[PDB]
Formats: structure tokens, C-alpha cells, sequence
């Protein structure tokens, strides 16, 4: 299994900008599964709170990118993948947030990516309440670790 | 909450 952390700094800053009604849109790096292995990366949205639904919820979906083996591996993906918002507090046992995907053969999003980023993405809408963020440490060093834990 | 496709922008 492929495993790729996400350290997205200067989130207050990205708080900050929500509260003041000002779209947060952020994209990852890319990342491989594996070498070979499927290229993806993730986007996260800090929603308004004057959205219809989903206000004040953190949004979260993979993207498939084109990379080095698409050409070797089968199309669509298939498989499952894993996303966390990860505990920081010092407390065994660490209570992370994590919602487990199922990648559908029937869905284009997994299809082989033509453009470098395949606008299509698949995820959660509602991932996170904001709210839940005030009540764990889910925020260290101004950091925050968003797992993406990819299965064949 | 369940996962969707959703296109950006």
C-alpha cells in the first residue's frame, strides 16, 4: 500500500480567510501509489460559511494525474483509498478523522488521465466540520496532516 | 456523508 502525508502549513492563515467569507481552495503535490504505480493528488476546500449546504465543512478529493507508468498499469483504477485528517494530540489512543472510499470501475473519475490534472475528482463533500477542529489537535506548528493511504 | 465525483471548477 502506497502511503502519502499531506503537510499543509500556515493553516491558520487558511482559517483565517474562511472566517473572513473568502474562498480556501488547496490543491496537493502530486504522489505516486507505488513506482509503478497511479499518480494522484488531493484537493481541500475551506467552504464559505454563507454556502448553501456544507457550510463550514472541510471538502477533501483525489484527482488522477498523468504519470510516468500510466502506460503499464490497467484503467480504470480500481482499488481503495483511505482518507485521513490525522490527531496530533499526545493521547494513545489518537482519535483521527477517516472516511474509506471505494474506487468503482463504473466512474470516470479513475479513468486514464489525458490532461496532467483530471479535473474530475472523487471525495467528500462534507469531510470534516470545521468545529471538530477546535476540539482536538488536529493543528501543530500551524500544520495540518491530511493521510492518503491508497489499496490495489 | 458518503463520496461523490465532483468537477473543479
Amino acid at each position: 500500500n502506497g502511503i502519502y502525508i499531506w503537510k499543509i502549513g500556515n493553516f491558520g492563515m487558511h482559517l483565517k480567510c474562511q472566517e473572513e467569507e473568502k474562498p480556501v481552495v488547496i490543491h496537493s503535490p502530486g504522489f505516486y501509489t507505488g513506482k509503478p504505480g497511479y499518480k494522484l493528488c488531493m484537493r481541500l476546500h475551506l467552504q464559505l460559511p454563507t454556502a448553501q449546504r456544507c457550510a463550514n465543512y472541510i471538502s477533501l478529493f483525489v484527482h488522477t494525474m498523468q504519470g510516468e507508468y500510466d502506460s503499464h498499469l490497467p484503467w480504470p483504477f480500481q482499488g481503495t483509498i483511505r482518507l485521513t485528517i490525522l490527531d496530533q494530540s499526545e493521547a494513545p489512543v489518537r482519535q483521527n478523522h477517516e472516511e474509506i472510499m471505494d474506487a468503482k470501475p463504473e466512474l470516470l473519475a479513475f479513468q486514464r488521465p489525458t490532461i496532467p490534472r483530471n479535473p474530475k475528482g472523487f471525495g467528500y463533500v462534507t469531510f470534516m466540520h470545521l468545529e471538530a477542529l477546535r476540539q482536538r489537535t488536529f493543528i501543530k506548528d500551524d500544520t495540518l496532516l491530511v493521510r492518503c493511504e491508497v489499496s490495489t | 456523508h458518503g463520496p461523490e465525483e465532483n468537477e473543479y471548477k
